[PDB]
């Protein structure tokens, strides 16, 4: 859910929101 | 071929090469615990992890589609990123290390031949840290700041142009300007800004100037 | 249209704006002559002789075929450049005038669309001068440095790069170590440093941090 | 001839010199 602490920023995250977007 | 692991323990050293050939049969994230942790301690270590990071990723890749030993990684480098003030304070070696391997990592580890952009903001967070005053002073931490530019100086002000911008702003600054810059510290900065005005390489007359 | 010739005497600019024209009537020694001189004394004018030099080298070419005034400039210009010292010595602002105005006719005057090889040597000679420790502790003499590098620094390297390489390695001595270089020449020679490393011309980031 | 004051070295020759060689 937005503003969830699982969207709270985290590196391994960014990284495979970066993967997939790519 | 060579990861540069002699600074591990023995047990260590085949837990490291284990990972690299067969991922699956090891804990990824006691492997990843175990290079953060000798990382923040070896020099020669820091500056070359980035090397055996990426195989194990890619033979993790291929083993099992997983990414989970990337994910510990960089999680574990996050929390040392995240308590970067406190470990300088502790130990000003331990800094320019973990520093050295984030930028490593930011170098050799990526994602589908593109740099992590995760990384962008926190190696010029490290950096900028670095062209502080209070850190130009060190010229342990002068030599520091130009391994990374001469490293991943170019990759990085291609994500960002206005940051490397402002921070080289700093490095001016800190050349003219501060007086406890030391003679090491001001041969450092002038290198690197000629550095970074001849498009990130070195001109042979300044190899000459510069080095040995 | 504007050869800068304000500061002459009325009668001389009615000699001058003569000889664009019509060389053969005039006395192209005593032309040359009024030039030089002014040359030493004012300091617009040292920068800016060379359009008005070219001009009538040209109409002189056209009208008879012939190189008089040319011959009588640089050969009463090579009898300054002989006695640069003695001209220091008395005046500062005279020598300047010179090495500004010797590097205008290097820019300006052409020989076959190509650069006088006559006048490399003596630009250097010059420019080494400037290069010295007793004269970059006098911003009026590093102002000059830093205008010529910036006008004909890249022809100047073209033709001769050993010397520009020499050059630049007392300009990044002068910078590093010598304690009477002023703020302002710091910045003058940090700037040129940057400039020819990037190929003789200011980034958009330099031109923001040097300049108004 | 050689080495005589003629030869001496001179801005307006040099360019002569360089001008008819170009």
């Amino acid at each position: 859910p937005l503003g969830s602490m699982s969207r709270i920023k985290n590196w391994g995250d960014e990284v495979e929101e970066q993967e997939m977007r790519t | 071929e060579d990861y540069k692991i002699q600074s591990f323990d023995l047990e260590t050293q085949k837990l490291l090469k284990t990972a690299l050939k067969d991922p699956g049969s090891v804990d990824l994230e006691k492997v990843s615990s175990v290079i953060v942790d000798q990382s923040l301690k070896d020099q020669v270590f820091s500056r070359e992890a980035g090397r055996i990071c990426y195989t194990i990723v890619q033979a993790e890749a291929k083993q099992t589609n997983g990414s989970v030993f990337r994910r510990n990684l960089l999680n574990r480098l996050q929390q040392e990123f995240k308590a970067r003030e406190e470990t300088r304070k502790r130990s000003t070696q331990e800094w320019v290390c973990l520093v050295s391997f984030i930028c490593n990592i930011f170098d050799y580890l990526k994602v589908n031949n593109m740099p992590m952009v995760a990384l962008v903001h926190p190696v010029y967070d490290c950096l900028f840290r670095l062209a502080q005053s209070d850190a130009l002073k060190n010229e342990e931490e002068v030599d520091c700041l130009v391994l990374q530019l001469h490293r991943i100086g170019d990759q990085l002000e291609k994500m960002n142009v206005q940051l490397m911008d402002e921070l080289f702003n700093l490095l001016r600054d800190g050349f003219l300007l501060q007086e406890d810059l030391s003679s090491m510290g001001r041969l450092l900065l002038l290198e690197i800004l000629e550095f970074r005005a001849g498009g990130w390489k070195l001109s042979d007359t300044a190899q000459k100037y510069y080095y040995s």
